[PDB]
């Protein structure tokens, strides 16, 4: 968490503005369309073996 | 004014949380899915297993001709009987 934390500090605006908010936008997205496909998977299962 | 250092690291902490949620939703469905993999797999075993027949145990007598064997079934009906073409 060091490195992270000295990213943030030194680099206030070099980073917050463009590479950690594009990033978080994609990995949320990617985690959230991956949840979605995980449930839907998971209750067609749960359907199947019910 | 809030220095901007603060605001970004309130926004990266802020941020972290909601990471640290999703990963905590994400291993809750990876672990149902971990035991549900081998559930389901119990389950179609199971299933298959459903649809198979059991072979009457019986002592082969005699061997008549190429494909007639005469088996004693262990209840005691004698049968005469063919064979499987590969064994």
């Amino acid at each position: 968490e060091q490195d992270g934390i000295g990213e943030e500090v030194l680099k206030m605006s070099t980073e917050e503005i463009i590479q950690r908010t594009r990033l978080l936008d994609s990995e949320i997205k990617i985690m959230k369309s991956e949840v979605l496909r995980v449930t839907h998977e998971l209750q067609a299962m749960k359907d199947k073996i019910k | 004014m809030a220095d901007p250092r603060d605001k970004a690291l309130q926004d990266y902490r802020k941020k972290l949380l909601e990471h640290k949620e999703i990963d905590g939703r994400l291993k809750e469905l990876r672990e149902q899915l971990k035991e549900l993999t081998k559930q389901y797999e119990k389950s179609e075993n199971d299933l298959k297993a459903l649809q198979s027949v059991g072979q009457i145990v019986g002592e082969v007598l005699k061997q008549l001709t190429e494909e007639k064997f005469i088996v004693k079934a262990t209840n005691g009906p004698r049968y005469v009987v063919g064979c499987r073409r590969q064994l």
